[PDB]
RNA sequence: GGUGAAAAGUACCCCGGGAGGGGAGUGAAAGAGUACCUGAAACCGUGCGCUUACAAUCCGUCAGAGCCCUCGACGUGUCGUGGGGUGAUGGCGUGCCUUUUGAAGAAUGAGCCUGCGAGUCAGGGACAUGUCGCGAGGUUAACCCGGGUGGGGUAGCCGC
RNA sequence: AAGUCCAAGAGUGCGGCAGUGAGACGGCGGGGGAUAAGCUCCGUGCGUCGAGAGGGAAACAGCCCAGAUCGCCGGCUAAG
RNA sequence: GGCAGCCAACGUGUUGGCUGGGUAGGGGAGCGUCCUGCAUCCGGUGAAGCCGCCGAGUGAUCGAGUGGUGGAGGGUGUGG
């Protein structure tokens, strides 16, 4: 039978990504796959198996084109007329995290798993973070070339 | 539905009561309704024809004399006053098998009173022999008057 | 395993679901809080269910020789008994029916160590 | 050490001791049966080349032979009145490995 | 209006589990020397002998 | 010959709701709503044992992904070189390589990319 | 419509205004108590095990953590050619019938269970096709005689 | 003239038993309509649906791929 | 690796080739129920019915395999 994770099988570790000067969703998409854990190869569609991922510098972002002024996150409060919109270069200035944030999210399922999953993730503005005591690994998005 | 009692009446109006429509409450549907294809009574008599009956009566006979299940006797008790005990020892002597068919002739009343109580055995008249019971019986045992009787009836 | 007495009242003319409403307040306590309990609850219901718990700690004490005070209501149910059917005219030549429920109440006491 | 054993039209990592239920071979119980190899791994080392795996096999007893779980099938597919009923029970064997 | 469908088992009875009397808060009170439990809002009643302990 | 129907009726019956223990409200206390459902179980009964074989080669082929990955080598060129060499192990195994001895299934590797050809992207 | 072989139908004691019940008796059995043979299902309770209050569920299916129970070998729990109960979580997934070009359909019918409810029967009827007897012939109708299902009956009929 | 030819489960004739005689969309050739309709009426050894599950097209009878005898925790591909 | 239909090849039933989506509808072969001719067997040392357990067959379904409940009939084979 195919090998399944049991009670304690499972080992976490604790992953930095310095987000300066890298593409928005190159970014997220990196951190997504660490999240749900695809590069371990006790991989499980229905455990957890992700790392803690901690993003820093997330103000540092890049984003291409004239996304920064005409790329729009929206937002329905339920109240006719209740839809209100920010562009992601006023986005960045006001929550920095929320932009990483919201690309990592709607990359990971939309399900009750996802929803765990997102614990893991930490995002923050500066080049600092608390998590010192965890002693994350940098990690750097590579390629493997083929 | 046209033979149980009363139904005459359509119950109620054909619409608006929001019930299903009915027409009688006898209707087969119904508890207490008339039966669809029920049985009525039949006659199941066929009209076999005469030559397959009479084969059908020789291969009978037949099986039994094969197999020395034929026997023939003057008399199943002597004198003019039924006995049981005196059939059943002497049948007994003939065959020992249970279901036995006896042969006698119309007249032989003492005969046929003596041996109508035993429980296997089966009495008949030669004129009236018929596939039936010889099939059912294991012997076939024939007062000799009866067995010319049969014999001369047929091989004439 | 602890000595027990049963009662049981049946063809009480009480619903049921009135019944429960009761006992749900006496489940598991004591004989004496469960009559307590029972003697101020302003249910109608009450005075069927107490008097089976009464005769229930009264068949313990003196067919079965149990001390009244250790004695708690360990299981205690009511069951629905027959309902008689009855015809509420209504308007317009309606007629709708009206069910006239019962129970059968069930009460085991224990004797249990303080 | 252990080995990846064919027997089938299927691959079963196996060991010296195990037990694996296969599709049914015509053995009586307590028969030996060998089997070819898609690999060998011996501790460290693993042998994969065609030729080397030609030279190796893995011997296994015969335990018994057995059926698979009950299946019951119900095909159906709406308004149409269309309904086929069938069961099945696969024959397995039930083999032992003895070595490799 | 009527209702549509038919109400799942979970449904009815998770209604109806809100239909529950409430115990009252009993306190003891002495009269005639044994001390018999009556309601804190009878208290003064029960001392006063016009409470009909049963 | 009136016959009643109730010793025939009943043995389907039995059997039905026996199926359907565990089911939810309805679906397991009424015969005719128990084989309604029976119908549709019965259905994804047999339309998932087909799935689950595309399900599991899935599972197999992602904990590859992630061992090759880890020993710096697509996927794809995984399975062309483990052909290229000849090596005729599955991937339900290969995946149990991956997770239960990652030292042999790193020599599988290398042997992978040694079968490779030098220039993958050139012609033939 | 059905207590039991027999009324032997529950003396007497206990709680209760009664009703009803608990002891004690009768009986082979009260898992037979005049609500009575057997006593299904819907439907309504109580107890125990697992599960569930961040979740969007045609209610199931295939993967499956954790817990509970049980059968083997070994030892203090742990593994197996195991078996049950429950099921976090993941994938997949548009009731049944009727009727329609096409219905998950926001078309029709069904609140639920149990019982009942629809190609049957008559006739030397008609056509075809199996099967059996007899065969250039086959067969009787009414009727007659047998306590029968058997024997007789040539008028007819159908082939020629 | 060959092919297929342990069969297309082919044609033709007779007989027993039918059902059907509301079709839909898509490709190509046309009428009616404004060279409108998810329109309407014909042709097409044209297709699919109807009576067809599986994969693709986000979902999506009629499009693309492919015709489900059952089992497998094997492998290779189609459209994509 | 199991089952089935058609056909072939031989044998005193096995091997092989091909085939096995399906509504209206045609054909074939069966399961379960009751009443009966005949033959057999079980039953107050506990029949039927009902509730379970553990199992069984390609399906309708099965259990002369077994617990519980129950109290008088029932099973099987071959025909009608
Ligand atoms: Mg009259
Ligand atoms: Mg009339
Ligand atoms: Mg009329
Ligand atoms: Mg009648
Ligand atoms: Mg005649
Ligand atoms: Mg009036
Ligand atoms: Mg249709
Ligand atoms: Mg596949
Ligand atoms: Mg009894
Ligand atoms: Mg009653
Ligand atoms: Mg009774
Ligand atoms: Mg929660
Ligand atoms: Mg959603
Ligand atoms: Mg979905
Ligand atoms: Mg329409
Ligand atoms: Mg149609
Ligand atoms: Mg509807
Ligand atoms: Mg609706
Ligand atoms: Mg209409
Ligand atoms: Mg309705
Ligand atoms: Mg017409
Ligand atoms: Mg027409
Ligand atoms: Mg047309
Ligand atoms: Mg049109
Ligand atoms: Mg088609
Ligand atoms: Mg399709
Ligand atoms: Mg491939
Ligand atoms: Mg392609
Ligand atoms: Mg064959
Ligand atoms: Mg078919
Ligand atoms: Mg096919
Ligand atoms: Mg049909
Ligand atoms: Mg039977
Ligand atoms: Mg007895
Ligand atoms: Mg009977
Ligand atoms: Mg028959």
């Amino acid at each position: 039978p195919t090998y399944t994770p049991k009670a304690g099988d499972t080992t976490r570790s604790w992953y930095v990504i310095d987000a300066s000067d890298v593409v928005l969703g190159r970014l997220a998409s990196a951190a997504a796959t660490l999240l749900r854990g695809k590069h371990k190869p006790t991989f499980t569609p229905n455990v957890d198996g992700g790392d803690f991922v901690i993003v820093i510098n997330a103000d540092k972002i890049a984003v291409s084109g004239d996304k920064l002024t005409k790329k729009f996150a929206y937002r329905h409060s339920g109240y006719p007329g209740g839809l209100r919109k920010r562009t992601i270069g006023e986005l960045l200035e006001k929550h920095p995290t929320r932009v990483v944030e919201n690309a990592i999210i709607g990359m990971l399922p939309h399900n009750k798993l996802g929803r765990q999953i997102q614990k893991k993730l930490k995002v923050y503005a500066g080049p600092d973070h608390p998590h010192a005591a965890q002693q994350p690994i940098p990690f750097e998005i590579k390629q493997v070339a083929q | 539905r046209g033979e149980v009692s009363g139904g005459g009446k359509k119950p109620y109006r054909q619409k608006g009561t929001g019930r299903a429509r009915q027409g009688s409450t006898r209707a087969p549907q119904f508890t207490g309704g008339g039966t669809v294809h029920g049985p009525k009574p039949r006659d199941y008599s066929q009209r076999t024809p005469k030559k397959m009956i009479a084969a059908a009566l020789r291969g009978a006979l037949s099986d039994r004399a094969r197999n020395d299940r034929i026997h023939a006797v003057t008399e199943l008790v002597e004198g003019q006053t039924p006995s049981t005990k005196s059939a059943k020892t002497f049948l007994g002597t003939l065959t020992e098998n249970k279901k036995v068919l006896v042969v006698i002739g119309r007249t032989d009343e003492v005969g046929a009173k003596s041996v109508r109580n035993l429980p296997g055995v089966h009495v008949i008249s030669p004129d009236q022999l018929n596939t039936y019971d010889v099939l059912n019986a294991d012997d076939v045992v024939f007062s000799v008057e009866a067995l010319n009787a049969y014999i001369s009836a047929n091989s004439k | 395993e602890f000595p027990s007495a049963t009662a049981k009242a049946r063809y009480v003319r009480v619903s049921a679901t009135k019944a429960r409403r009761v006992i749900d307040l006496v489940r598991g306590k004591s004989v004496e809080e469960a009559l307590d309990i029972l003697r101020w609850a302003p249910q109608a219901a009450s005075e069927p269910v107490a008097k089976v718990i009464a005769s229930a700690a009264a068949n313990a004490q003196n067919n079965e020789g149990l001390d009244p005070s250790t004695l708690v209501v360990a299981t205690v149910y009511a069951d629905e008994g027959p309902t008689a059917k009855r015809i509420r005219p209504r308007a317009q030549g309606r007629a709708f029916r009206i069910r006239k429920r019962t129970s059968h109440i069930t009460v085991i006491v224990e004797s249990r160590p303080p | 050490t252990y080995a990846i054993v064919k027997t089938g039209g299927k691959q079963y990592k196996v060991a010296a001791g195990d037990v694996v239920k296969v599709e049914k071979l015509d053995s009586e119980p307590g028969a030996s049966v060998s089997l070819p190899v898609a690999l060998v791994v011996d501790g460290a080392n693993v042998t994969s080349k065609a030729d080397d795996l030609a030279k190796v096999a893995v011997t296994a007893e015969v335990l018994e032979h057995t059926k698979g779980p009950k299946i019951r099938i119900h095909k159906f597919k709406n308004k149409t009145g269309y309904h086929k009923r069938q069961g099945h029970r696969q024959q397995l064997t039930v083999l032992k490995v003895t070595g490799i | 209006a009527v209702p549509k469908r038919r109400m799942s088992r979970a449904n009815t009875r998770s209604r109806r589990a809100q239909w529950k009397a409430e115990a009252p808060g009993l306190v003891t009170v002495s009269v005639a020397g044994q001390q018999r439990k009556v309601p804190r809002r009878l208290l003064k009643a029960a001392r006063l002998g016009l409470v009909d302990l049963d | 010959a009136r016959v009643k129907r109730a010793l025939n009726a009943q043995k389907k019956r039995r059997t039905v709701l026996k199926a359907s223990k565990g089911y939810r409200g309805q679906r397991s206390r009424l015969y005719r709503k128990a084989k309604e459902q029976q119908l549709h179980s019965l259905t994804y009964a047999y339309r998932d044992r087909r799935a689950r074989k595309g399900e599991f080669r899935k599972l197999w082929i992602s904990r590859i992904n992630a061992a090759a990955r880890a020993n710096d080598i697509t996927y794809n060129r995984l399975i062309q070189g483990l052909k290229a060499a000849g090596v005729e192990v599955d991937r339900k195994n290969l995946a149990e390589l991956a997770v239960s001895d990652p030292a042999a299934f790193t020599a599988l590797v290398d042997v992978a990319r040694a079968a490779l050809p030098e220039d993958v992207n050139a012609p033939s």
